[PDB]
């Protein structure tokens, strides 16, 4: 895996990221590239930028991209690996680029992120240890309603359950005859 | 920018050479034009940019002179030729000189 | 080509007049055209003038008191003149600018008293 | 470039020393609508445009909002509600030639007015009677473009001079084009009213005991409080502890 | 074009309430001392209507 390509047509229409590292060179780039159907490697520019297991999350707020990484060694091959690791932001492009799609450039994972409520728990030394997901569970809503990774026993009261809808009914009456405001505002004489 | 004509009249005979200065109070590089009046009628364009014989006037009249000193010459005064001449600034406020009025000597 | 202007007249101090100048051979739209006019006995001095653009231009002895213009169907040059004046008596040209100008009209003779 | 087809430079992503400029000698016309150069120091843009071109004296009076004219009208035009700077200098020392230097042209025919920041270098040959050119120039067909004689003896009125007209742009994107935004020395164990990057308060800054992460700006304490700050310069963490007060 | 009303176009401060200014001192706008003397970055502080 080499790099990405993020926009919204990526066919020279429109401004799209390219983030390449040529094997010693990380570059990034905001032209108006055109890009080939497959864009592979052999085996109008508003920024210019040159500089196991790797985690990355790309993020666009506000016009700001986030780009956060995070590298660890690895044995396994069939999966990913199970644990908890904190990833620390690496990049804040203030590239202001929408983006709607985004492809990759070379096995490998995505996931798409959700806007969720999480516990995180800091150490004495600054970085995230464990966090709990508050909607992942009962339990989990617990914990992180009564803002302790361990509670002793007892009943405690969390959030209220409601029934959602299952049809919407729109309802009205009959009438066909278009209002006549035409005469009022077309009215030859007031 | 001022335009001083000299002299305002020049008397002059049939095969002459003629010299006519028009003087600009500073250096207007080759911006200027003459013309040719004969009494009752309208100017007539003779040279443009200084240096430049309009297209059908007769190779009698030259043009020359650059920055703040500029002539026109008549190599060969035809009858034809006695008239008022005026120069021009060119790419400005199309300030005129005075005129020369050349006259038949005698 | 030819250029032929029209409307020159004797009229009071104060008075108003147009002045017309019918072109041929040449679109006064696509031209600078000029007035230029010469007083009894003087020289020539240059009046006014419009740009291919629309842009229009006066000398300072005519500014707010004159105004040129043209039509584009009928290929003239038209002068207006207000607030005249007896200095504003004189022969009256059009002219096409190339500030060398090298078509000319026969003139129109405005006479002010 | 020449007047018709002025350059334009985008300026983006970076600090704008607008000093530099503004406290130079070497500029004979230096005229702002709509701003104060010294308070650009204190704002942002998402994009400044520098549109560099070159004219004769007595033209510099039409670079300037609601002016006509050969250059206003067919080689560069102001909107009426221009805001931003132009800036304008003889250059008679290095566009002038003995010979006289006709490399730099001017439009002097064209069918309309220029609209505001409308840049044509078009060639095509100027039909000024009813008869088409068909690119061929004569009669009521000219060249639309005509060369400056730029000498060194020529009069200052029309001796060359450099002009660049900077202009601010502000869009739906991250104002990149900055200020300087100096700074000035810190003191310690002094109660203080403080500024560092983004956050501001007042207390006393003593040296600390913390490792804050290579990333790590503002520290946090439990009741969502500012404890402690890395120096922006000074690679240094300081604690910041509220200045002593109590009730009397 | 009526010129005979002017309007300031610098100061140092902006006025409090009600505060009215006549001052004629020339506005330093540089890092020159203008000492009375107008020229350039030394500015008339007023400015007339067109
Ligand atoms: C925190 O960092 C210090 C040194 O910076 C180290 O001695 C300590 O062991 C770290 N804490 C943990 C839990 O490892
Ligand atoms: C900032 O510049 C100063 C000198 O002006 C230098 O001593 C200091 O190390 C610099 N800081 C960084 C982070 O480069």
């Amino acid at each position: 895996i080499r790099g990405w390509i993020f926009g919204t047509t990526l066919d020279s229409k429109t401004q799209s990221l390219l983030i390449v590292n040529n094997a010693t060179n990380v570059v990034i780039k905001v032209c108006e590239f055109q890009f080939c159907n497959d864009p592979f490697l052999g085996v109008n520019c508003t920024f210019e930028y040159v500089s196991n297991l790797r985690e990355f999350v790309f993020k666009n707020i506000d016009g700001y991209f986030k780009i956060y990484s995070k590298h660890t060694p690895i044995n396994l091959v069939r999966d990913l690996p199970q644990g908890f690791s904190a990833l620390e932001p690496l990049v804040d492009l203030p590239i202001g680029i929408n983006i709607t799609r985004f492809q990759t450039l070379l096995a490998y994972y995505v996931g798409y992120l959700q806007p969720r409520t999480f516990l995180l728990k800091y150490n004495e030394n600054g970085t995230i240890t464990d966090a709990v997901d508050c909607a992942l569970d009962p339990l989990s809503e617990t914990k992180c309603t009564l803002k302790s990774f361990t509670v002793e026993k007892g009943i405690y009261q969390t959030s209220n359950f409601r029934v959602q809808p299952t049809e919407s009914i729109v309802r009205f009456p009959n009438i066909t005859n278009l209002c006549p405001f035409g005469e009022v505002f077309n009215a030859t004489r007031f | 920018i001022w335009m001083t004509q000299s002299p305002s009249s020049l008397s002059a005979s049939v095969g002459d050479r003629v010299t006519i200065t028009c003087q600009a109070s500073q250096d207007i590089n080759n911006y200027l034009n003459w013309y040719q009046q004969k009494p009752g009628k309208a100017p007539k364009l003779l040279i443009f940019d200084a240096s430049n014989l309009e297209t059908g006037v007769p190779s009698r009249f030259s043009g020359s002179g650059s920055g703040t000193d500029f002539t026109f010459t008549i190599s060969s005064l035809q009858p034809e030729d006695i008239a008022t001449y005026y120069c021009q600034q060119y790419d400005n406020l199309p300030a005129f000189g005075g005129g020369t009025k050349v006259d038949i000597k005698r | 080509v030819q250029l032929v202007e029209s409307g020159g007249g004797l009229v009071q101090p104060g008075g108003s007049l147009r002045l017309s100048c019918a072109v041929s051979g040449f679109t006064v739209s696509r031209n600078y055209m000029s007035w230029v006019r010469q007083a009894p006995g003087k020289g020539l001095e240059w009046v006014s003038l419009i740009y291919s653009g629309g842009s229009t231009f006066y000398a300072d002895s005519v500014k707010g008191r004159f105004t040129i213009s043209r039509d584009n169907s009928k290929n003239t040059l038209y002068l207006q003149m207000n607030s005249l004046r007896a200095e504003d008596t004189a022969v009256y040209y059009c002219a096409r600018d190339l500030g060398y100008h090298d078509y000319w009209g026969q003139g129109t003779l405005v006479t002010v008293s | 470039a020449s007047v018709y087809a002025w350059n334009r430079k985008r300026i983006s992503n970076c600090v704008a020393d607008y000093s530099v400029l503004y406290n130079s000698a070497s500029f004979s016309t230096f005229k702002c609508y709509g701003v104060s150069p010294t308070k650009l120091n204190d704002l942002c843009f998402t994009n400044v445009y520098a549109d560099s071109f070159v004219i004769r004296g007595d033209e510099v009076r039409q670079i300037a909002p609601g002016q006509t004219g050969k250059i206003a009208d067919y080689n560069y035009k102001l909107p009426d509600d221009f805001t931003g700077c132009v800036i304008a200098w003889n250059s008679n020392n290095l566009d002038s030639k003995v010979g006289g230097n006709y490399n730099y042209l001017y439009r002097l025919f064209r069918k309309s007015n220029l609209k505001p920041f409308e840049r044509d270098i078009s060639t095509e040959i100027y039909q000024a009677g009813s008869t088409p050119c068909n690119g061929v120039e004569g009669f009521n067909c000219y060249f639309p473009l005509q060369s400056y004689g730029f000498q060194p003896t020529n009069g200052v009125g029309y001796q060359p001079y450099r002009v660049v007209v900077l202009s601010f742009e502000l869009l739906h994107a991250p104002a990149t084009v900055c200020g300087p935004k100096k700074s000035t020395n810190l003191v310690k164990n002094k109660c203080v009213n403080f500024n560092f990057n983004g956050l501001t308060g007042t207390g006393v800054l003593t040296e600390s005991n913390k490792k804050f992460l290579p990333f790590q700006q503002f520290g946090r304490d439990i009741a969502d409080t500012t404890d402690a700050v890395r120096d922006p310069q000074t690679l240094e963490i300081l604690d910041i502890t509220p200045c002593s007060f109590g009730g009397v």
